[PDB]
RNA sequence: UAAUCGAUAAACCCCGAUAGACCUUACCAACCCUUGCCAAUUCAGCCUAUAUACCGCCAUCUUCAGCAAACCCUAAAAAGGAACAAUAGUAAGCACAAUCAUAGCACAUAAAAACGUUAGGUCAAGGUGUAGCUUAUGGGUUGGAAAGAAAUGGGCUACA
RNA sequence: AUGUAACAC
């Protein structure tokens, strides 16, 4: 006993949207898509394959669950998230006398039931040596303390830290390094007045 | 060593050597006979040997209304069901081994007077049923290629006849 | 795991839910070898028999 | 079952490999400092030489995980060269492609 | 396979009715091109085949133009050259002579009144006329031809051009007048750029094996060119180098005045050497009035040097040079 | 995501000095171990119980191995 | 002559699909990938697990599928959800068709550990593109 | 016309912790063909005007990973058959920009990455210090 | 289900086909993962999801008491064996086993009931918060309310309080034996409500629930303190149940029948009820969108089901509803209702909604969009939803085939419809004549439609056709087809349609017969009527 | 020598090997184990023979343009099938061509190159038909694989 | 200048 039906197509009225059709990712099913799509190198005397059997048509990723209209939909539904940017922090420069410090972590994704890269653990924390208390005397120890990681033109420090873990833990271990320079660098001790 | 197998078809093609070079120009026929059978006919898709049996493939879905739970035969109905299978197989090859008697026309070897039945019907629907057409000689030409060297090329001569007069004869 | 790949296909197919053909064809060559008649003999009796 | 002998006893290999890796770390870690006494050198010599022989971690062959194949193995595939190029040429590996420039 | 048609007709329309709902644009002026854009945004194929990419156009575009039914319900064809093989073919043929005769019987008319009131406008090579391609007139004529018949054709329709012109006659064979593009190598003339009180100043790119060079030149200063910073004598110890950067001067014998700076990166001596040569004959176009840019187009200062270093080949040594061959 | 390292924070993997306590201070046992714990400090791959069951390791073999390191020609505790 | 992935030329009778009826030159001109993941790419890490885990999938559809399974699966990755797609005949009852997507739902879900998803389209015989 | 009521349930609690401001989010998306990248570069671009984040996106410069095979089984040297991997970047670069948004929107985006591709978040935050070293001396 | 066109269920028989189906191989992949457990061992997601894992039905220590105890009691005959090994070897089960054991034989599982009530009591003191507990939900299945009762009087002897399932139980045991006297139970269950008070239990949602439970099932008219005990819900704070809602709405739908004051009460209620978002946390809550469905559908009522189905909109739509039987029997009253009491506008909008989407249709939701029409005077509508009733309604099609059918003669026909009419007539009367019981009044609205059709000769072959099927029709239909040949002068169908008349014996022979003269004189076929008078009086 | 194998005219000779100190290793000498990887199997396992049975992957003619299903004709037909001012040839298709890549055209390179020939190479990538073992032609451990009387191919460094 | 002696439709 088989039996045959006609696809959605015919059901399908004019003015009916498309993101209540298509919520999420999907295989581009033909039967629900209204559209006649042709891909294939045709025949010379024949025509690209149309959208029922084609595995062409199966293996493109498809867009159709993010049409724009869904897309306003869905960032609408989104506004409620979001909060607002300060209006004082609105330049480059006063970001730079307000937040001196910034950290660059690194967050991946993939597709597999792996999660973990291990290139994830860096943390790289950048200081402009400019905004903090630093002596004469002090800020010359610094830069013979930490060498390499003091650019001479741009006036700032990196630190990368990788042994941690954690990025979280490298975050600590790289805040610790900044917080001892700092503490260190000010002492003068019996072998500075050399 | 499951990555390893592969597939019917491609056992099959590695099998009976069609594709050979022995049967290629002639050089073949003297000790070749591969014979090609079908392992997916028999199956009933539930089958197993364990004899599982299962509320989709093997059994309905629906009892008195209720619904089936998996169930196994006992091992008594398990040699059935396999004696049923195998005897479903030398079924099949009693059937293969049997061969159509061929009609002689005039010599036990020969194609000449064998009969062909009915000739095709044309293209405009004409249908012939009366007349019927007779093998006078069968030969095989060859030919000299520059490629294959020998080329066999069959060419038989027949007649077409209804009984009531009329008779043609073509190569 | 190559053990518990062939383990766990193996069981699939003689419960009836995978399909093998490649074993199939195994079977069936083993079937027609020992229907002819040359089998594979029980271990100790090939070589003083 | 494995497809071969030789990927058989490499799995074992690697198996007591696995088992005895930690100590292997650490009595080279007593072998390769100069630091140490000679006399205390030589005996870690003995305990390294007294550990089983399929501990040690350059028995390890690198073989096809399809058909264990010895050589022409590429190590981001773990494949074979032959094997390779019959998933490659169906089109069963994604981004690649026969190369043309 | 005519219903087949009108099925991909209607079906068409309907999809793009979707399609327009589906982006929530107006479906009056919703265009091709917009359809062009829709299908490679929702199905993106990364192809290098730009036809085995994901289309919906017109189905009459798409469908090859098919062969209509050449006869009745009783047998008899329609069109009275069927039995040619080749009816549409020979129908233009017998169209094409058939106005030929006409065009001899009317000139022999007007001969015979002694007029001559018809002029040659063969000629249409301002516009730039080509004839149809074979696969053109194969295309219009919904048949396969052959090329002694399109060969045939073509001087038949010389015949007739050739001929005193009717006004019917014209617009007949107008129909299988092609028009070329624009055929020109005249090059752009850059503007000169005032900027900062700067008088001026032109900016030329050049690319000669893996070497891009940025070449800015002033027009009110002295003779010389800085390089990355350094003088051009420090950075080209080679003469033949500092020939390379003498020659458009000394070509357009402007030597001393104009002061140049420079970018060059990537490459050898003579590459940036040849990379420079090509961005400062850019970067004079502006100063240089158009015969000599010409002249410069013919010095062959203008045009790029293609010659780039090729792939080696697998089983070759150098690229062209092959093993040891041994015959034995 | 799921993994916090059994909540442990970035000194028990760092400074590993409270198990160096019962060493010899001043002979080679502590420059073979500042270069260990050096390199256990360094590895991001290895847990600290692992790290504290090496250091333990290390005390043990050099408990079983007492007469050698009298012969050495260095006195160690 | 180059014999990977290509079918014969017979006397003109052989049905062929598109995907047998291009040589592998032709992957990404005129046909795509038959799987699609991130481990092949420059920098990424994990490509021979997912190679052996396409395999595995590869036999364990087609016999899974014996008989109504048309030709090759697509297989795609998308945040550690793997998505099996199939061309299947209409061979089997509906009643099959739903026990063994549920069946190969559940099994390669606890084997793989990861969430799958089973798309079907179901034919009336083999796509045929060209001779035939 | 059958229209479900009361649709919208959502849930957002509002901590007092003060929220995490980054300064730059750069987004590097790499993938096998281009066209995919474009529309998904499309996309983003159009969330993030609807969002109002005003980015830029550029292309950095593509590799390509070339290697060598033996064309048959056994023994052809002269005859090889060479494989290529191609590889495709796209760059969105995030600005001033908070953490709620930055999570919701980073979400959204992963939720919607295809299945050939994959991307990098590189996330550069504001801090103005530690409370060890504002101003103490020891 | 897959989307398909293949894999779409057609009728909700396959429906629950398909999910049986999909539900049966989920069922079946864990039983091969539980069966073999070793295959599935190796782990590659890091996140180490735990469902995932294979789950292991066997214990863990075999011969050790207090763990295997335990052990098997998690998992009936194996918490028995257990226990049977625990005291072959004098080892004391402790109040916790033997409470987890009593447990597991009450969820499981009459004369083990009292064996393993000697083992309860026999062998430990056991304490009675658990004992009772397992005891008195045992024979409320096992049908033995007498004991406890007993369980009750020990349980107050020994001055621990009762619970609230306690009082569940057997407020539930004293009401359902009624020996001739109700009111002895309804007294009983008030002073087990006043010690429940007395007890100082917080008497809980189901307590009261429980007491509504018993007041079902004896009588109709039981519903005042039914409505007293909902208000002393309301009084006490506790949020009411939406099972509690059910009941009340079963007993007011048991009164709706003689008077509609509690139809009143209920419209009430539910006008109360219709603001609030819902939180299902009650098990029995399946049957209220049935019953508050079923007493709409009784008192004919539409307003109210447009806001009960906003109600299901409202907070979830799925999680009140327990099965699709009582779904589709939503579905169907609801259009029962929506059908004649709204508008064609709303209905056909609500139709291509509801019916090919939610569930498909039974015979009482065909027939009554069928009346609508045909009171409604809507002659478009038709063979779209014959179309979409030959899929979904093979079942019901040949009970319901003059039903359907009608509505055709009701309606006059314009000619610009006699190509649907045509394809309407011609699929069923080539379905049913390529096989069956056909009707003539079938053949009548055939002939009247081919007769407004303009089309002679294809309803001549119909009516021979059926007069190849050894039955006639009625005559007024002969008559009818003579007006129509009549009007297109055909004699030799007149002769036959008379002769194969009156070879049948129609009881209008004679008008048949007058009507072919008249026929003949107006065609002057006279001859051939005098022929016809031979044949007939030979 | 106790001590692998294959290739071995163009189309072998830094060739399987984009790779041998043990491992790889299939070779040899000593020792050992015979339901001996697996859920099960009067069964596993074999780098044992046949590339003259094969599939899979290729070399060569070859950057040669031809191959071929289905028809039609020849005062027979072994076979052949064209004359453009055209005298029997139509021909779906595969090759060539066209298209594509080397991020703009063009050129060039790459890629491609049909049917077949050399019973050309590969049972040792892997599976296999047939023919041979099953206390051994199978499975493990240890130790060893020399060397140049000579000839020759391809390279590297030079002879300034 | 030559190249013997086991090809099968
Ligand atoms: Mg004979
Ligand atoms: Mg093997
Ligand atoms: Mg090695
Ligand atoms: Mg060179
Ligand atoms: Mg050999
Ligand atoms: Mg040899
Ligand atoms: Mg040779
Ligand atoms: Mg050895
Ligand atoms: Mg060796
Ligand atoms: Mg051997
Ligand atoms: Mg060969
Ligand atoms: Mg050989
Ligand atoms: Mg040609
Ligand atoms: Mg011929
Ligand atoms: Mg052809
Ligand atoms: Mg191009
Ligand atoms: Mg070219
Ligand atoms: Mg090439
Ligand atoms: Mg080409
Ligand atoms: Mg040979
Ligand atoms: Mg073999
Ligand atoms: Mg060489
Ligand atoms: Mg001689």
């Amino acid at each position: 006993r088989r039996k045959a039906l006609p696809p959605r197509t015919e059901k399908m009225a004019v003015d009916q949207d498309w993101p209540s059709v298509y919520p999420v990712a999907a295989p581009f099913k033909p039967s629900a898509v209204p559209l006649p799509v042709r891909m294939g190198y045709p025949v010379k005397r024949g025509v690209p394959m149309a959208k029922e059997g084609n595995l062409e048509l199966l293996k493109i990723p498809n867009f159709l669950h993010l049409t724009p209209v869904a897309i306003k939909r869905h960032c609408e539904a989104l506004k409620d998230f979001c909060t607002e940017w300060p209006a004082a922090l609105d330049s480059d420069e006063k970001c730079e006398k307000h937040f001196p410090i910034e950290i660059d972590t690194a967050d991946y994704v993939s597709a597999g039931p792996s999660i973990r890269n291990p290139k994830a653990r860096v943390v790289t924390l950048r200081v402009k040596l400019s905004s903090l208390n630093l002596d004469d005397h002090a800020k010359k120890k610094l830069i013979k303390l930490v060498g390499d990681r003091y650019c001479k033109s741009t006036d700032v420090l990196t630190i990368k830290t990788d042994r941690c873990p954690l990025k979280r833990q490298n975050y600590d271990y790289a805040v610790y390094l900044l917080t001892v320079l700092y503490h260190e660098s000010w002492k003068t001790e019996e072998w500075e007045k050399k | 060593s499951f990555f390893t197998k592969l597939t019917a078809d491609e056992l099959w093609k590695g099998a009976l050597a069609e594709s050979g070079a022995g049967a290629r120009k002639g050089r073949g026929k003297r000790t070749k006979k591969k014979r090609r059978k079908d392992l997916n006919r028999g199956q009933i898709i539930g089958e197993g040997r364990h004899g599982f049996l299962w509320p989709g493939l093997n059994i309905p879905l629906m009892r008195n209304g209720a619904v089936q739970t998996i169930a196994q035969r006992s091992k008594e109905d398990q040699e059935k069901v396999e004696a049923d299978m195998v005897q479903q197989r030398e079924e099949w090859d009693r059937r293969r081994k049997m061969k159509v008697k061929r009609e002689r026309g005039w010599s036990g070897n020969t194609w000449g007077g064998v009969s062909l039945g009915p000739p095709d019907p044309g293209p405009n629907g004409e249908t012939y049923d009366d007349f019927d057409t007779r093998i006078l000689e069968v030969r095989n030409v060859f030919n000299m290629t520059a490629k294959e060297g020998r080329k066999r090329s069959v060419r038989v001569l027949v007649a077409v006849g209804n009984g009531k007069g009329a008779a043609g004869f073509a190569i | 795991n190559h053990n518990t790949y062939f383990a766990l296909m193996g069981t699939l197919r003689f419960l009836g839910l995978y399909r093998d053909e490649h074993q199939d064809f195994r079977d069936e060559q083993l079937r027609l070898k020992k229907l002819r008649g040359k089998g594979k003999p029980r271990k100790g009796e090939g070589k003083r028999a | 079952y494995y497809v071969d002998w030789k990927m058989l006893r490499d799995v074992k290999r690697r198996k007591m490999a696995y088992e005895y890796a930690d100590e292997r770390l650490r009595i080279n870690s007593l072998r390769k400092n100069t630091i140490l006494p000679k006399d205390l050198q030589e005996v870690a010599d003995e305990e390294i030489a007294s550990l089983p022989r399929d501990s040690c971690p350059v028995r390890i062959r690198n073989r096809c995980v399809m058909t264990s194949r010895p050589r022409g193995v590429k190590r981001r595939w773990r494949l074979s060269r032959i094997v390779f190029r019959h998933l490659a040429d169906h089109g069963q590996l994604s981004g690649v492609q026969r190369a043309m420039w | 396979t005519v219903d087949f048609i009108k099925k991909q007709i209607e079906e068409f329309n309907i999809g793009k009715r979707h399609l327009a709902n589906m982006m929530g644009e107006d479906p009056e002026t919703f265009t091709q091109e917009d359809i062009d854009r829709a299908i490679a945004y929702l199905f993106p194929s990364g192809l290098f085949e730009k036809r085995a990419r994901p289309i919906m156009k017109h189905p009459e575009e798409i469908f090859p133009k098919q062969r209509a039914i050449q006869w009745g319900e009783d047998g008899r064809p329609f069109h009275f050259l069927f039995y040619t093989g080749k009816q549409s073919y020979y129908s233009l043929m017998h169209d094409t002579y058939g106005k030929l005769l006409d065009v001899e019987k009317h000139h022999n008319q007007l001969r015979a009144k002694d007029l001559l009131a018809e002029k040659t406008k063969i000629l249409k090579d301002p516009i730039g006329s080509r004839w149809l391609i074979k696969e053109e007139l194969e295309e219009m004529l919904v048949e396969k031809l052959s090329d002694q018949d399109y060969a045939q054709f073509i001087r038949l329709l010389e015949r007739l051009s050739a001929l005193p012109c009717g006004a019917t006659e014209e617009d007949f064979v107008n129909r299988f007048r092609r028009s070329i593009p624009i055929q020109s190598k005249k090059q752009l003339i850059e503007p000169l750029q005032y900027d900062e009180q700067g008088m001026a100043f032109s900016r030329g790119e050049g690319k000669r094996k893996t070497a891009k060079a940025e070449v800015v030149v002033y027009g009110q200063g002295s003779g010389r060119i800085d390089v990355n910073g350094v003088d051009y004598l420090l950075y080209f110890p080679v003469t033949q180098d500092r020939e390379q950067l003498m020659f458009p001067l000394h070509f357009l014998d402007r030597l001393g005045k104009h002061d140049m700076t420079c970018a060059v990166s990537g490459g050898g001596r003579s590459a940036q050497a040849g990379a420079v040569r090509l961005a400062m004959a850019r970067a004079l176009c502006s100063f240089v009035t158009e015969d000599e840019v010409e002249w410069m187009r013919q010095a062959g200062l203008l045009t790029a040097d293609p010659r780039v270093r090729e792939r080696k080949k697998p089983g070759q040594e150098g690229a062209r040079r092959k093993f040891t061959w041994k015959k034995r | 995501a799921g993994f916090d390292d059994d909540g442990s924070e970035f000194h028990e993997h760092i400074f590993l000095d409270k198990y160096l306590q019962d060493f010899p201070k001043q002979g080679p046992i502590r420059h073979f171990m500042e270069l260990v714990t050096c390199g256990l400090s360094k590895n991001p791959y290895l847990s600290v119980k692992q790290k504290v069951e090496h250091i333990e390791w290390f005390r043990n073999y050099f408990n079983e191995k007492r007469v050698i390191l009298k012969e050495s020609g260095i006195q160690l505790n | 002559k180059n014999r990977a992935a290509r079918v014969r030329v017979s006397k003109g009778d052989k049905p062929v699909t598109y995907e047998e009826a291009h040589a592998p030159h032709y992957i990404a001109h005129r046909k795509g990938w038959l799987s699609l993941h991130t481990g092949n790419l420059d920098g990424e890490d994990h490509a021979a697990e997912r190679t052996v885990e396409d395999v595995f999938l590869r036999k364990f559809m087609l016999g899974t599928f014996p008989g109504c399974l048309a030709d090759q699966l697509v297989l795609k990755r998308r945040a550690n959800q793997l998505e099996i797609c199939a061309l299947v005949l209409r061979q089997l009852p509906p009643h099959k068709f739903y026990f063994l997507v549920g069946y190969s739902e559940t099994l390669l879900s606890h084997f793989y550990k990861c969430p799958v998803h089973l798309h079907l389209q179901t034919v009336p015989s083999k796509v045929v593109y060209k001779y035939i | 016309v059958d229209v479900p009521k009361d649709m919208t349930k959502p849930e957002i609690t509002i901590s007092d912790e003060p929220d995490t401001l980054y300064k730059r989010l750069s987004v590097l998306v790499k993938g096998h063909d281009k066209a995919v990248l474009d529309s998904y570069e499309y996309f983003a671009v159009l969330a993030a005007k609807e969002l109002g984040i005003s980015i830029k996106v550029h292309e950095p410069p593509r590799k390509i990973e070339r290697f060598t095979l033996l064309k048959s089984v056994h023994i052809f040297k002269k005859h090889r058959v060479q494989y290529e991997m191609r590889t495709l970047y796209r760059c969105l670069e995030l600005e001033h920009l908070t953490g709620s948004t930055a999570d919701v929107y980073l979400e959204y985006i992963q939720r919607n990455l295809p299945e050939g591709v994959a991307m990098e978040v590189t996330k550069t935050k504001l801090e103005q210090l530690p409370e060890h070293i504002r101003k103490p001396i020891w | 289900f897959q989307d398909d066109p293949y894999l779409i269920p057609t009728s909700s028989v396959e429906s629950h086909s398909f999910l049986l189906a999909k539900k049966s191989g989920e069922n079946a992949a864990k039983f091969i993962i539980n069966s073999y457990p070793k295959y599935f061992q190796k782990d590659i997601a890091e996140p180490h999801i735990p469902c995932l894992m294979p789950e292991y039905f066997e214990p863990q220590i075999e011969d050790v008491s207090e763990a295997a105890l335990q052990e098997r009691i998690k998992l009936q005959e194996p918490s028995a064996n257990y226990n049977f090994q625990q005291r072959e070897q004098s080892e004391e089960l402790e109040e916790a086993t033997e409470a987890d054991n009593e447990k597991s034989k009450t969820k499981a599982g009459t004369w083990r009931t009292k064996n393993n009530a000697e083992r309860i009591f026999a062998l430990m003191p056991e304490k009675n918060a658990h004992s009772y507990c397992t005891m008195i939900r045992g024979m409320v299945k096992h049908q033995a309310p007498t004991q406890a009762l007993n369980l009750y009087t020990v349980l107050l002897n020994n001055r621990l309080r009762a619970d609230v399932y306690t009082f569940n139980s057997l407020i539930e045991a004293t009401a359902l034996v009624v020996n001739e006297k109700f009111e002895e139970k309804w007294n009983n269950i008030l002073d087990l409500l006043k010690q429940m008070v007395t007890q100082n239990v917080k008497p809980n949602l189901q307590t009261f629930n429980t007491i509504l439970k018993c007041l079902r099932r004896f009588y109709a008219f039981g519903k005042l303190p039914a409505l007293q005990t909902l208000r002393e819900m309301k009084a006490i704070g506790i949020e009411p149940s939406l099972a509690t809602y059910h009941y009340v709405i079963q007993l007011f739908y048991q009164h709706e029948s003689p008077s509609k004051g509690s139809s009143l009460i209920i419209y009430d209620i539910m006008n109360e009820v219709m603001g609030k978002r819902f939180s299902p946390r009650d098990p029995d809550d399946d049957m209220f969108f049935q019953s508050a469905m079923r007493v709409c559908s009784s008192l004919r009522d539409l307003e109210l089901a447009y806001q009960v189905h906003g109600l299901l909109n409202t907070g979830d739509n799925w999680k009140l509803i327990g099965s699709d039987h009582r779904r589709n029997f939503y579905y169907s009253k609801f259009f029962n209702l929506l059908c004649f009491m709204e508008q064609i506008d709303v209905t056909l909008k609500w139709y291509k909604d509801l019916i090919p989407s939610v569930f498909f249709p039974h015979s009482q939701t065909m027939i009554d969009l069928l009346q609508a029409l045909d009171v409604a005077n809507r002659l478009d509508m038709v063979p779209q939803i014959w179309k979409d009733s030959k899929e979904y309604g093979h079942t019901f099609r040949n009970e319901l085939k003059e039903e359907i059918l009608m509505l055709m003669a009701r309606d006059q026909h314009p000619p610009e419809l006699q190509v649907a009419f045509a394809d309407c007539a011609a699929d069923i009367k080539s379905t049913y004549e390529s096989q069956p019981e056909w009707p003539a009044s079938s053949l009548n609205y055939v002939a009247v439609l081919f007769l407004r059709a303009g089309r002679t000769q294809e309803a001549w072959k119909m009516l021979g056709l059926f007069r190849k099927h050894n039955k006639i029709p009625r005559a007024e239909l002969l008559n009818e087809f003579l007006d129509s040949a009549k009007a297109s002068s055909s004699p030799a169908q007149a002769i036959e349609l008379v002769k194969l008349a009156s070879a049948f014996s129609l009881p209008v022979c004679e008008g048949l017969t007058r009507r072919v003269m008249a026929e003949f004189t107006l065609t002057q076929e006279q001859r051939e009527a005098l022929g016809e008078l031979t044949a007939l009086t030979s």
